[PDB]
C-alpha cells in the first residue's frame, strides 16, 4: 500500500515532463527544410 | 497483471535508438546539413 | 534500504502505470512537436526562422549596439 | 643450482629492493639509455633543424631556452621516418643538427616503457598477485605511443613526433588542433571525460574515506596515525560512507560493494585514455575531428555561422602561421 | 511542537530525495539553471548578440548548440527579466542574451546550495564534511571561470558560453590571446588533474589486483561484505608490489586517501588563481629575455617562439568574427600567414 | 530572406540577356557541383591551380569572360586556357571527352546549364568564394 | 553446462568464460560467429553494389570490399575501371548464403547438439591440456590456410589473373607467369627494416613477389601443419608455455593484435597490394602529387623549376634527399620514398630526371597527379574531405583512411585483449587468478626491502 504521489514522483516529473516535450520539440524539427 | 521487465527495457530501449536515430539522420536533412 | 516510496520496478510493470503513461508520454511528445511545427517557438523565443535572418535592408549582422533601449534596435533590424 | 640457474633466480627475485625481472633486463638498459641522453641533449644539444629547411631551433639550456622554453627537439623532417642512429652521421654534430637525440631517446623510451608494462605483470606474477595493473598502465603507453610512434609513422615524419619538452608540447597541441580538430574529435572528449571523471572520482572517494575515517587519534595528532601498516581492520566505515552519498544523490547511484567501487575507479579514466590515444592514433592518419563549417545555411543559402565557424577560424589562424617557411605548395598535405 | 521543529522534520524525512534546508535553495536553482540551458540551447538564438546559430532549432547540433554569453553592449549589467534592457519583455530577454547570467547566477547559487547538502547530509549521518570541503574545487573554477574572468573583461559577452563549441572556443581564445598553457597556474591545474586521473586509475587497479580470495567464484565482487570488519585487499602486498615496480609505495591508507583528494583539489583551486590573473589580463604571455634575443638575433627560434607566432596567427584570423561587436575590418593583406599556406 | 528570383536571375550571354533558373535547378546545379566539382572548386577555389578560381572578377576576366552561362557551359563542353588559347580538353573535366572523364558521361545540358548557374550564383551567397585556398 | 552465477562462478557479463570447457558448445558460438563474419562480407558487399555508381572512383564510394574483389582482378579491366558489377554481386550472394548454412550448425551446436565432444569423437573431441591435439588442430588449420594462399595463387596465374598497377601501357589485370622464387628475395623482404626507404614487407611492389610469397606461404603452412599432426610439443616449449584454453586464446589474441598493426600500415602505405585506382591514393603520392602537379604548371608558366630557389635556400620544386637523390621539394622531402606507377617514368638513375621532367610529361600523368593531390586521406568524422578547416561541400574520406584506422585500433584492443587474457591465464594456472589467499599470502613470508 505505498502512497503514489510523494516527493520522489514531483522529482520525477518535473524533469520527465518537459524533457519528453522537448524531446518532441527536437523531433520536429528534424523535418524543417530551410 | 505485471509486464515483464525484460519487455519494457526492450521497448524503451527500441524508443531511446529511435529518437537517436532520428536525430542523426537530421544531420544529414533538413536545417544544419550544409546542402 | 527502502525510504517509503514504491520501487521503481513496480510502478513500471504495473498495467495502470502503462494505461496511464500510453496517452500521457505520447501527448507531451506531440505538445513539443506542435511547439515547433505551427512556428509557435520561433514567436515564442525571437528566434530568426531560416528566411528572417537577414532582410532587405539589412545584408549583416544584427550585432546590438545599444545599452538599454534594446526593443528599438531588435525592431529597426527587423 | 647451475650458474645460469643462479643468476635465474637472482633476476626473478622478489627479495631484490627494485625488482628486475626478464622485462627488467630490457627495461633498465633502455631507460637509462633514453634518461642519460635526454638530460644530456636537454642542457647542452645545439640547435636541431627540425623542420629541414636549414632553420635550426634552440632547444637546449645551454643555447639561451629556459626550462619552460626547453626540449629535446623532433629529428629533421628530411629524415622522414628514415632510421637515423649515430653510426649512420658523418660526425656527431651532422647527427646532432639533424635531431638524432630525438630519435635515440624516444626508441629506448618507447622499449622502456613497453618493458616497463611487461615488467608490472611479472612483478604481480611472483607476488601472487592478480595480473591487470598493467592493463591499466596501458592506457598511458598507448597515449605515449600515440605522440611518440604512431603519429609520425601516420604523417610520415619523426618530426611530426611531439618535442621533448614543455612548450614543444604546447606546440605540438596547437599545430594538432590547427590541422585535426582534436577538441571536436568524439575520442578527445572521451579522454576529457575520462580524466575529468578520473579527478572527479579520485575527489570523491578521496573525500568519503576521508570523511568516514574510524576514530583512532586524539584532536592533537595527525588523523593518519589512526592507520598502521599491515593491520587487519578496515580503518573507515564504508557503510557511513555509502549512507551520505545515497544521500547526497540517491541510494542506487552510490556503491556499497568497494570492489565494485575500485572497478570503476580503475575502469573510467584507463577507458578514456584508450579512447584519447585512440584519436591520436587515428588522426594520425587524418580521420579529423567533427567538421561543422557552413553546417548551417539560411534559405536564400547563406551560411550562419556556430560556435564550430569560430573554432574553425581560430583553427585557420593556428594553420597559417605554423612551419611559416617550410610550405611551398597550397594544401597542407602532411 | 513548535513550527520550525516541525518543519526541519519534514524537510530532513529519510526519502528517495532528500531535501533538507539546503534544498529550499539547491533545488529551484539547479532547476532554473538546468532548465534555462535546456530551453536555451533548444530554442534561443545568439543571433543579435555574436551573429551565430545557438540553439537545435536554427539547425545546430548537440556539439554546436549552446546559452550564448549575453552582447558585448551590456558590459556586465546583470540583465534581470525585469531590468532596463529586456522591462520584462521575455523575447527580447532571450535575443539578447539573458539567459546567460539567468544560467550562471541560478548555477552559482545552486552550486552554493549543492555544498550546503553536502554539509548538511554530512552533519545528519555524522561523518567529516571533506566531501563539501572536495567540492570548493569545482567552485572556485566556476567562479573565477564563469564570474572574475568577465568581471575582470569588459562584459559577460567574453565569459564562456555554456556550450561544447562554446566551451571550445573559449579555451582556444584563452590560447592565442592569454598563452594560457605557459601559464604556471594552468600547468598545476593541469598537473592535478592528470594526477587525480593517475591516482584513480592506479588505485582502483591496484586494489582489483590485490584482493583477497574471499570467495570461491571467478567474479570476485561477490566477495565483499560492506559490513565486514576485515580489509578486502591486502595493503602489505600492494605496499610491496609499488616499492619494487615504483621504488616508493603508499604504506598509510588514510594518506593515499586523503592524497587523492588533495591533489584534483588543489590543481582546480591553482587553475583558479591563474584565471583570476587573466581576468586582469595579468598573463604569464611572453619571456621577454627570448623575445628581446629574437628581437636582436634573427637566427634564434625556440618552441616559446613559434608558440608565439601561432597566438598572433590565431588573434588576427578569430578577431573580428568573435567579436562581431567592434567591426574589426581586417583587409587580406594584413593577415599574418607563412609561406603559400 | 529565401532564395528569391533575383539571387537566381543570372547573365545568360554578354549581349545582356539574362535568366532564372528554377529552384528545382538551383538544387540539381548544387548537387552536381558538390558531387563533381568540390574536389577542386571547394567553395570556389581552385586547389590544382588558384590563379584561375571561381570567382566573380576570376570568371568576368577570362578570354571571352565566363560571367554568363553560355560561356560556362561551353566551358564544361570545351575548356581552354584563361586567354583561349590552348586546348584544355584532356586536362579539365568536360563532356565532350568521356574517355577520360567517364564521372561527367551522364550529364545532360540540363545538368551543365544548371552547374553553371549555380557556379554564377554561389558567389552571391558567400563573400568568401572565390579567394585564397586558406581564407 | 551451468547457465548462471552460482553454477558456474562467471557472472553474465562474463558468461561466455561458461563455454571453456563445453567444446560442444563452444564449437557452436565459434561456427555462429563464423556465420556473423560470412553474413557482413556478403550483406556488405550487396550494400556497396547497389550503392556503386560504376562510372565514379571506386574511393569515393565509401567502398572497401569492392576495391579488395577488383585488386583480385574481377568486375574491372584497364586502369580499374568498371567492366561488368555481376562478379562482385556473385561474390556478395555466395557469402550471404553460406552464412545461413553457418548460422544453422552454430545455433545447432550451441543450442542442440552435445554440449561436449569428448564423449562422442576421439577426433572432435580435445581437452586444452592435451598437447597432441591441439597440435592437430593446428595443423589442420595451417594445411586449409595454406590452401588459401595457393587459391589466391591459382587466381593470380591461371584463373585471369590479379590487378597490376605497375603494368606497362597503364594498370590493368595482369597474369603472373613468373612469380619470384628466389628465397633470397622473399625472405630478404623479411629481414628488412621498418623504417623509411626500406619498409620490411609493407615495400612489396610488385605483383610478383607477391605471388612467389603466397606459394612460399602455402608451402610452409602445408609443411608446418603436417609437421604439428605428427608431432608433439618438444619439452622446451612444453616449459615455456602455459597449457589452457585461455592460453591459446591470448596467444592469438597476440598474433590478431600483430596482424591488425601489420594491415593498418599495409594499406596507409603499399599501393601495389592496395591499388590506388580503386584504394586512393596513399597520403605519401597525394603529397607528391601537389608537389608534381604545381611542378607541372609553374613549368608551363615558363619557370626555371631546377634552378629555382625557394624563400629558405632550398630548392622550391626539386631538391636532394639526404642521401643524394633528386626529389621532390617543400615538406614533401618526407615522402621522398614514395614509388608510383606514374612518377616512376620521370625517375632516372639519380632519382627525378630534368630530361624527363621537361619533355616526357604526358596529360594522364597530370591529370593523375591533379586527382590524387585532390584525394588525399584527409578527411574529418562527418566525411569532409580535405583539410580539416575547408567548408562543407566536399563528401569524401579515403578508404585507406577508414581501414588503417581501423585496424590500428583493433589491433590495440586485441593487444590489451592478450595481455589480459595472457596475465589471467598465467595467474589461473598458478591458482591466484581468484586473489590472494590471507593464510599464505606470499609477502607475509618474504623478507622487508629495507
Ligand atoms: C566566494 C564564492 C561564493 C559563491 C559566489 C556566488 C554569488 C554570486 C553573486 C554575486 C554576483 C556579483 C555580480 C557583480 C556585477 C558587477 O560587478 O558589475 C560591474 C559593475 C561595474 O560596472 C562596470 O563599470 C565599468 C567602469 O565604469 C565606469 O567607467 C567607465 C569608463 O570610464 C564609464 O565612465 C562609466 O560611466 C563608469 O561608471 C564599465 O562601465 C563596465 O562596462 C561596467 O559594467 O560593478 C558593480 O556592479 C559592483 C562593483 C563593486 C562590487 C564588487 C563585487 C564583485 C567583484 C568583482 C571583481 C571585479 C574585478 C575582479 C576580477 C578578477
Ligand atoms: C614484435 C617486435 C617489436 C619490437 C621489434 C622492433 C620494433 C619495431 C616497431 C615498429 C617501428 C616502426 C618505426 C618506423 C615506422 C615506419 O618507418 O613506417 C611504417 C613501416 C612501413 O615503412 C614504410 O614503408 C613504405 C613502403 O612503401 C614503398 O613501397 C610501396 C609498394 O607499393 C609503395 O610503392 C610506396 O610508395 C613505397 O614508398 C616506405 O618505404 C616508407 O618510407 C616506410 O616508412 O612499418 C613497417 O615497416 C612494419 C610495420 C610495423 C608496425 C608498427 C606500427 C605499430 C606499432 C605497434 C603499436 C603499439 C601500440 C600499442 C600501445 C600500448
Ligand atoms: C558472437 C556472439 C555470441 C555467440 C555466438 C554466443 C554463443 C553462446 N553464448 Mg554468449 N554472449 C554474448 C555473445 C555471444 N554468445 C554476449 C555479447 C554476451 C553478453 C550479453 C553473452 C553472454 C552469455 C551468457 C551469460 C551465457 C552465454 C552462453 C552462450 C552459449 C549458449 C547459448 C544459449 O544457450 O543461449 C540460449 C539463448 C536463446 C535460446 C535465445 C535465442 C538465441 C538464438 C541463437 C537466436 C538466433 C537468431 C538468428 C537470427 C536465427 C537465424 C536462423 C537461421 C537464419 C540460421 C552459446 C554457445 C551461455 C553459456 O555459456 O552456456 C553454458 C551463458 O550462460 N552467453
Ligand atoms: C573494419 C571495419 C570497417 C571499416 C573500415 C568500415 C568503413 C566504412 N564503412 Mg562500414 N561497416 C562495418 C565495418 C567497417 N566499415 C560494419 C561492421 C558494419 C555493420 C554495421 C558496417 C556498415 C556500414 C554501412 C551501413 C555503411 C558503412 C559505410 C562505411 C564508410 C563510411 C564510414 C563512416 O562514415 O563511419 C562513421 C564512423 C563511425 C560511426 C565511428 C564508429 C566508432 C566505433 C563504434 C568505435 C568503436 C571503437 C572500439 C572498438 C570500442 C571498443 C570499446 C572497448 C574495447 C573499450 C567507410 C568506408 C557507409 C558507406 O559509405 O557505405 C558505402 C555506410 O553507409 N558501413
Ligand atoms: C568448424 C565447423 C564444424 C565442426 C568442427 C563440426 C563438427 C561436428 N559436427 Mg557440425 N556443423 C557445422 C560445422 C561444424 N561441425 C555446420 C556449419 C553445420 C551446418 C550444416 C553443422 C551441422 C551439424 C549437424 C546437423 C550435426 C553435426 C555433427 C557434428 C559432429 C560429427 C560430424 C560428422 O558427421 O563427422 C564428419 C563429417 C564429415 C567428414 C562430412 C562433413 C564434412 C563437410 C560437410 C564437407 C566439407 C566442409 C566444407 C563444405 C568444405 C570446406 C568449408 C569451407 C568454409 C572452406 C562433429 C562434432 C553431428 C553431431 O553432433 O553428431 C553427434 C550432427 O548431428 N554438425
Ligand atoms: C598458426 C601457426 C602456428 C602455431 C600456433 C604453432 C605453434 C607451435 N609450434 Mg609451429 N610451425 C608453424 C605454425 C605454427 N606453429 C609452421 C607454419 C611451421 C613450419 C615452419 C612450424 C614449425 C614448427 C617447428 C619446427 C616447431 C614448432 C613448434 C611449435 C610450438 C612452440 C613454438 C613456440 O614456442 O613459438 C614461439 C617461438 C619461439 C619461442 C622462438 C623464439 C623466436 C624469437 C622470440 C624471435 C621472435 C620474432 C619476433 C618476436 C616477432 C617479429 C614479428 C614478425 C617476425 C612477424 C607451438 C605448439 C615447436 C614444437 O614444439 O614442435 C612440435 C618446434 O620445434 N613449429
Ligand atoms: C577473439 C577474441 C576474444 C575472445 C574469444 C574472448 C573471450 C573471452 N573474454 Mg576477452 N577480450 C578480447 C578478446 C577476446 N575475448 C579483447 C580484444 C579484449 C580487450 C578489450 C578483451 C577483454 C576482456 C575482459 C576485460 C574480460 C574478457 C573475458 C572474456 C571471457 C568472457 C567474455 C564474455 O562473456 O563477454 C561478454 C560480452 C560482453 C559483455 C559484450 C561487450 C560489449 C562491448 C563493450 C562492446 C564493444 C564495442 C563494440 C564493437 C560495439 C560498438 C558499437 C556501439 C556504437 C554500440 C571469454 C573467454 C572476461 C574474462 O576474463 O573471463 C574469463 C573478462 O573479464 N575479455
Ligand atoms: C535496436 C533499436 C532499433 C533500431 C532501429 C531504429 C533505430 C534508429 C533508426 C532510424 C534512422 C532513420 C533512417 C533514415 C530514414 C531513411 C532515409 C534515408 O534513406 O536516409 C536519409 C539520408 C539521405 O540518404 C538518401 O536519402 C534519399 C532521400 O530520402 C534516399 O532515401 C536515398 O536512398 C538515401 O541514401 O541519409 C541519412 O541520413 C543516413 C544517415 C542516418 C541514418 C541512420 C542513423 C543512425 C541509426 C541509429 C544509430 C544511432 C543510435 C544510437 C544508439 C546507441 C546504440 C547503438
Ligand atoms: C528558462 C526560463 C525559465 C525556466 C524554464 C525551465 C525550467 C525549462 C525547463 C526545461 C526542461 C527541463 C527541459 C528538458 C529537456 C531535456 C531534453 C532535451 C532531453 C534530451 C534527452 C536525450 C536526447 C538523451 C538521449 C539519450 C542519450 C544520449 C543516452 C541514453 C539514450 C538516450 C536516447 C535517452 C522560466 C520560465 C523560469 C523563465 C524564463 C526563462
Ligand atoms: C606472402 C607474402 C610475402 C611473404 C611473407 C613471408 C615469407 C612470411 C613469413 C613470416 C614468418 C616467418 C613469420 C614469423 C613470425 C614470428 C613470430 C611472430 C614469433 C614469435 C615468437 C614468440 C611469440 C616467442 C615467445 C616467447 C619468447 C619471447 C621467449 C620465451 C618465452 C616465449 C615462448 C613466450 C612477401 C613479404 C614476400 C610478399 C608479400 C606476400
Ligand atoms: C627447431 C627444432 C627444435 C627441436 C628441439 C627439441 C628436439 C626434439 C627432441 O625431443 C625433445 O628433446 C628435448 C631436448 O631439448 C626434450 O626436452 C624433450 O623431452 C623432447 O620432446
Ligand atoms: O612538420 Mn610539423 O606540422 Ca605535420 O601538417 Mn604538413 O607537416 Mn609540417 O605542415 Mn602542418
Ligand atoms: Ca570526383
Ligand atoms: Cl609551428
Ligand atoms: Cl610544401
Amino acid at each position: 500500500t505505498y502512497p503514489i504521489f510523494t516527493v520522489r514522483w514531483l522529482a520525477v516529473h518535473t524533469l520527465a515532463v518537459p524533457s519528453v516535450f522537448f524531446v518532441g520539440a527536437i523531433a520536429a524539427m528534424q523535418f524543417i527544410q530551410r | 497483471g505485471r509486464i515483464p521487465l525484460w519487455v519494457v527495457g526492450v521497448v524503451a530501449g527500441i524508443g531511446a535508438i529511435g529518437v537517436l536515430g532520428l536525430f542523426f539522420y537530421g544531420a544529414y536533412a533538413g536545417l544544419g546539413s550544409s546542402m | 534500504g527502502t525510504t517509503g516510496e514504491r520501487p521503481f520496478s513496480d510502478i513500471v510493470t504495473s498495467i495502470r502505470y502503462w494505461v496511464i503513461h500510453s496517452i500521457t508520454i505520447p501527448m507531451l511528445f506531440i505538445a513539443g512537436w506542435l511547439f515547433v511545427s505551427t512556428g509557435l517557438a520561433y514567436d515564442a523565443f525571437g528566434t530568426p526562422r531560416p528566411d528572417e535572418y537577414f532582410t532587405q535592408t539589412r545584408q549583416e549582422l544584427p550585432i546590438l549596439q545599444e545599452r538599454y533601449d534594446i526593443n528599438q534596435e531588435i525592431q529597426e533590424f527587423n | 643450482a647451475s650458474l645460469w640457474e643462479q643468476f635465474c633466480q637472482w633476476v626473478t627475485s622478489t627479495n631484490n629492493r627494485i625488482y628486475v625481472g626478464w622485462f627488467g633486463t630490457l627495461m633498465i638498459p633502455t631507460l637509462l639509455t633514453a634518461t642519460t641522453c635526454f638530460i644530456i641533449a636537454f642542457i647542452a644539444a645545439p640547435p636541431v633543424d627540425i623542420d629541414g629547411i636549414r632553420e635550426p631551433v634552440a632547444g637546449s639550456l645551454l643555447y639561451g631556452n629556459n626550462i619552460i622554453s626547453g626540449a629535446v627537439v623532433p629529428s629533421s623532417n628530411a629524415i622522414g621516418l628514415h632510421f637515423y642512429p649515430i653510426w649512420e652521421a658523418a660526425s656527431l654534430d651532422e647527427w646532432l643538427y639533424n635531431g638524432g637525440p630525438y630519435q635515440l631517446v624516444v626508441f629506448h623510451f618507447l622499449i622502456g616503457i613497453f618493458c616497463y608494462m611487461g615488467r608490472q605483470w611479472e612483478l604481480s606474477y611472483r607476488l601472487g598477485m592478480r595480473p591487470w595493473i598493467c592493463v591499466a598502465y596501458s592506457a598511458p603507453v598507448s597515449a605515449a605511443t600515440a605522440v611518440f610512434l604512431i603519429y609520425p609513422i601516420g604523417q610520415g615524419s619523426f618530426s611530426d613526433g611531439m618535442p621533448l619538452g614543455i612548450s614543444g608540447t604546447f606546440n605540438f597541441m596547437i599545430n594538432f588542433q590547427a590541422e585535426h580538430n582534436i577538441l571536436m574529435h568524439p575520442f578527445h572528449m572521451l579522454g576529457v571525460a575520462g580524466v575529468f571523471g578520473g579527478s572527479l572520482f579520485s575527489a570523491m572517494h578521496g573525500s568519503l574515506v576521508t570523511s568516514s575515517l574510524v576514530r583512532e587519534t586524539t584532536e592533537v595528532e595527525s588523523q593518519n596515525y589512526g592507520y598502521k601498516f599491515g593491520q587487519e581492520e578496515e580503518t573507515y566505515n564504508i557503510v557511513a560512507a555509502h549512507g551520505y552519498f545515497g544521500r547526497l544523490i540517491f541510494q542506487y547511484a552510490s556503491f556499497n560493494n568497494s570492489r565494485s567501487l575500485h572497478f570503476f575507479l580503475g575502469a573510467w579514466p584507463v577507458i578514456g585514455i584508450w579512447f584519447t590515444a585512440m584519436g591520436v592514433s587515428t588522426m594520425a592518419f587524418n580521420l579529423n575531428g567533427f567538421n561543422f563549417n557552413q553546417s548551417i545555411l539560411d534559405s536564400q543559402g547563406r551560411v550562419i555561422g556556430t560556435w564550430a565557424d569560430v573554432l574553425n577560424r581560430a583553427n585557420i589562424g593556428f594553420e597559417v602561421m605554423h612551419e611559416r617557411n617550410a610550405h611551398n605548395f597550397p594544401l597542407d598535405l602532411a | 511542537r513548535g513550527w520550525f521543529d516541525v518543519l526541519d522534520d519534514w524537510l530532513k524525512r529519510d526519502r528517495f530525495v532528500f531535501i533538507g534546508w539546503s534544498g529550499l535553495l539547491l533545488f529551484p536553482c539547479a532547476f532554473m539553471a538546468l532548465g534555462g540551458w535546456l530551453t536555451g540551447t533548444t530554442f534561443v538564438t545568439s543571433w543579435y548578440t555574436h551573429g551565430l546559430a545557438s540553439s537545435y532549432l536554427e539547425g545546430a547540433n548537440f556539439l554546436t548548440v549552446a546559452v550564448s554569453s549575453p552582447a558585448d553592449a551590456f558590459g556586465h549589467s546583470l540583465l534581470f527579466l525585469w531590468g532596463p534592457e529586456a522591462q520584462g519583455n521575455l523575447t527580447r530577454w532571450f535575443q539578447i542574451g539573458g539567459l546567460w547570467p539567468f544560467v550562471a547566477l541560478h548555477g552559482a547559487f545552486g552550486l552554493i546550495g549543492f555544498m550546503l547538502r553536502q554539509f548538511e547530509i554530512s552533519r545528519l549521518v555524522g561523518i567529516r564534511p571533506y566531501n563539501a570541503i572536495a567540492f570548493s574545487g569545482p567552485i572556485a573554477v566556476f567562479v573565477s571561470v564563469f564570474l572574475m574572468y568577465p568581471l575582470g573583461q569588459s562584459s559577460w559577452f567574453f565569459a564562456p558560453s555554456f556550450g561544447v563549441a562554446g566551451i571550445f572556443r573559449f579555451i582556444l581564445f584563452l590560447q592565442g590571446f592569454h598563452n594560457w598553457t605557459l601559464n604556471p597556474f594552468h600547468m598545476m591545474g593541469v598537473a592535478g588533474i592528470l594526477g587525480g586521473a593517475l591516482l584513480c586509475a592506479i588505485h582502483g587497479a591496484t586494489v582489483e589486483n590485490t584482493l583477497f580470495e574471499d570467495g570461491e567464484d571467478s567474479n570476485t565482487f561477490r566477495a565483499f561484505e560492506p559490513t565486514q570488519a576485515e580489509e578486502t585487499y591486502s595493503m602489505v602486498t600492494a605496499n610491496r608490489f609499488w616499492s619494487q615496480i615504483f621504488g616508493i609505495a603508499f604504506s598509510n591508507k588514510r594518506w593515499l586517501h586523503f592524497f587523492m583528494l588533495f591533489v584534483p583539489v588543489t590543481g582546480l583551486w591553482m587553475s583558479s588563481v591563474g584565471i583570476v590573473g587573466l581576468a586582469l589580463n595579468l598573463r604569464a604571455y611572453d619571456f621577454v629575455s627570448q623575445e628581446l634575443r629574437a628581437a636582436e638575433d634573427p637566427e634564434f627560434e625556440t618552441f616559446y617562439t613559434k608558440n608565439i607566432l601561432l597566438n598572433e596567427g590565431m588573434r588576427a584570423w578569430m578577431a573580428p568574427q568573435d567579436q562581431p561587436h567592434e567591426n574589426f575590418i581586417f583587409p587580406e593583406e594584413v593577415l599574418p600567414r607563412g609561406n603559400a599556406l | 530572406v529565401e532564395l528569391t528570383e533575383s539571387t537566381r536571375t543570372i547573365p545568360l550571354d554578354e549581349a545582356g540577356g539574362t535568366t532564372t533558373l528554377t529552384a528545382r535547378q538551383f538544387t540539381n546545379g548544387q548537387k552536381i557541383f558538390v558531387d563533381t566539382c568540390t574536389q577542386c572548386h571547394l567553395q570556389g577555389k581552385t586547389k590544382t591551380n588558384n590563379n584561375v578560381s571561381l570567382g566573380l572578377a576570376d570568371l568576368a576576366g577570362a578570354e571571352p569572360r565566363r560571367d554568363n552561362v553560355l560561356a560556362l557551359v561551353e566551358f564544361l563542353k570545351n575548356p581552354k586556357s584563361y586567354d583561349g588559347e590552348d586546348d584544355y580538353s584532356e586536362l579539365h573535366p568536360n563532356i565532350s571527352r568521356p574517355d577520360i572523364y567517364p564521372e561527367m558521361r551522364n550529364y545532360t545540358e540540363d545538368d551543365i546549364f544548371d552547374v553553371a548557374g549555380y557556379t554564377l550564383i554561389a558567389p552571391k551567397l558567400d563573400e568568401r568564394w572565390g579567394g585564397t585556398i586558406y581564407f | 553446462g551451468g547457465r548462471d552465477l552460482p553454477s558456474t562462478g562467471f557472472a553474465w557479463w562474463s558468461g561466455n568464460a561458461r563455454l571453456i570447457n563445453l567444446s560442444g558448445k563452444l564449437l557452436g558460438a565459434h561456427v555462429a560467429h563464423a556465420g556473423l563474419i560470412v553474413f557482413w562480407a556478403g550483406a556488405m558487399t550487396l550494400f556497396e553494389v547497389a550503392h556503386f555508381i560504376p562510372e565514379k572512383p571506386m574511393y569515393e564510394q565509401g567502398l572497401i570490399l569492392l576495391p579488395h574483389i577488383a585488386t583480385l582482378g574481377w568486375g574491372v579491366g584497364p586502369a580499374g575501371e568498371v567492366t561488368d558489377i555481376f562478379p562482385f554481386f556473385v561474390v556478395g550472394v555466395l557469402h550471404l548464403i553460406s552464412s545461413a548454412v553457418l548460422g544453422l550448425g552454430g545455433i545447432y551446436h550451441a543450442l542442440r547438439g552435445p554440449e561436449v565432444l569428448e564423449e562422442y569423437s576421439s577426433f572432435f573431441g580435445y581437452d586444452w591440456k592435451d598437447k597432441n591435439q591441439m597440435t592437430n588442430i593446428i595443423g589442420y588449420h595451417l594445411i586449409l590456410l595454406g590452401c588459401g594462399a595457393l587459391l589466391l595463387v591459382f587466381k593470380a596465374m591461371f584463373f585471369g589473373g590479379v590487378y597490376d598497377t605497375w603494368a606497362p601501357g597503364g594498370g590493368d589485370v595482369r597474369v603472373i607467369t613468373n612469380p619470384t622464387l628466389n628465397p633470397a628475395i622473399i625472405f630478404g623482404y623479411l629481414l628488412k627494416a621498418p623504417f623509411g626507404g626500406e619498409g620490411w614487407i609493407i615495400s612489396v611492389n610488385n605483383m610478383e613477389d607477391i605471388i612467389g610469397g603466397h606459394i612460399w606461404i602455402g608451402l610452409i603452412c602445408i609443411s608446418g601443419g603436417i609437421w604439428h599432426i605428427l608431432t608433439k610439443p618438444f619439452g622446451w616449449a612444453r616449459r615455456a608455455l602455459i597449457w589452457s584454453g585461455e592460453a591459446y586464446l591470448s596467444y592469438s589474441l597476440g598474433a590478431l593484435s600483430l596482424m591488425g598493426f601489420i594491415a593498418s600500415v599495409f594499406v596507409w602505405f603499399n599501393n601495389t597490394a592496395y591499388p590506388s585506382e580503386f584504394y586512393g591514393p596513399t597520403g605519401m603520392e597525394a603529397s607528391q602529387s601537389q608537389a608534381f602537379t604545381f611542378l607541372v604548371r609553374d613549368q608551363r608558366l615558363g619557370a626555371n623549376i631546377a634552378s629555382a630557389q625557394g624563400p629558405t635556400g632550398l630548392g622550391k620544386y626539386l631538391m636532394r634527399s639526404p642521401s643524394g637523390e633528386i626529389i621532390f621539394g617543400g615538406e614533401t622531402m618526407r615522402f621522398w620514398d614514395f614509388r608510383g606507377p606514374w612518377l616512376e617514368p620521370l625517375r632516372g638513375p639519380n632519382g627525378l630526371d630534368l630530361d624527363k621532367l621537361r619533355n616526357d610529361i604526358q596529360p594522364w600523368q597530370v591529370r593523375r597527379a591533379a586527382e590524387y593531390m585532390t584525394h588525399a586521406p584527409l578527411g574529418s568524422l562527418n566525411s569532409v574531405g580535405g583539410v580539416i578547416t575547408d567548408v562543407n561541400s566536399f563528401n569524401y574520406v579515403s578508404p585507406r583512411a577508414w581501414l588503417a584506422t581501423s585496424h590500428f585500433v583493433l589491433g590495440f584492443f586485441f593487444l590489451v585483449g592478450h595481455l589480459w587474457h595472457a596475465g589471467r591465464a598465467r595467474a589461473a594456472a598458478a591458482g591466484f587468478e581468484k586473489g590472494i589467499d590471507r593464510e599464505t599470502e606470499p609477502t607475509l613470508f618474504m623478507p622487508d626491502l629495507d
